[PDB]
């Protein structure tokens, strides 16, 4: 990575908006993190809770898409650490919330495997399927905990 | 080949 590469990720993972402004350009804001998982500025946002970063980026050019060295997306990371307000905004931004992953994990098997109640109910309103299977022939329903009753319950979907 | 988990944490808002 160029330095201001560098500097831009850092910026994203901090949540430091006014150095992410700095540094934003066409050619920048979907640079890929070479020295981890070719994770994007967005990537680094969306995973640790950066609200403010997440929406700049948003407005400024950034690939809701994008899929990193596992072939994540942003979502998938706001998923699996339970950041709604982040899973909400890459999906009010066209995040796919059927989109899966090289082990075929969607975003909804890792809300469900992490045990994210709002998330799970968040996806399965903008028609997550909790009936597709990874690449163990599970489905996000078979990765919910025992004790997860309320989550079984939603991804179930009893009659309502 | 396993997978690894997610980027991020459990950031509090």
């Amino acid at each position: 990575n160029s330095e201001a590469d560098r500097q831009l990720l850092e910026a994203a993972k901090a949540g430091d908006v006014e150095t992410v402004k700095k540094l934003c350009t066409v050619q920048s804001v979907n640079c890929r993190d070479i020295e981890g998982r070719q994770s994007t500025p967005l990537h680094f946002a969306a995973g640790y809770n950066r609200v403010s970063v997440v929406e700049y980026l948003l407005q400024h050019g950034a690939d809701v898409h994008a899929k990193d060295k596992g072939g994540l997306v942003p979502l998938h990371n706001a998923c699996s650490y339970g950041h709604y307000e982040v899973a909400e905004l890459l999906v009010k931004h066209g995040a796919v919330v059927n989109v899966a992953d090289l082990w075929k994990f969607t975003p909804l098997h890792e809300a469900a495997a992490k045990g994210k109640y709002e998330i799970c109910k968040l996806l399965l309103q903008h028609g997550a399927d909790p009936t597709k299977k990874n690449r163990d022939g599970n489905t996000p329903l078979d990765l919910v905990k025992d004790g997860d009753t309320d989550i079984q319950d939603l991804l179930r979907g009893d009659a309502a | 080949v396993a997978r690894p988990p997610p980027i991020g944490a459990e950031v509090p808002n």
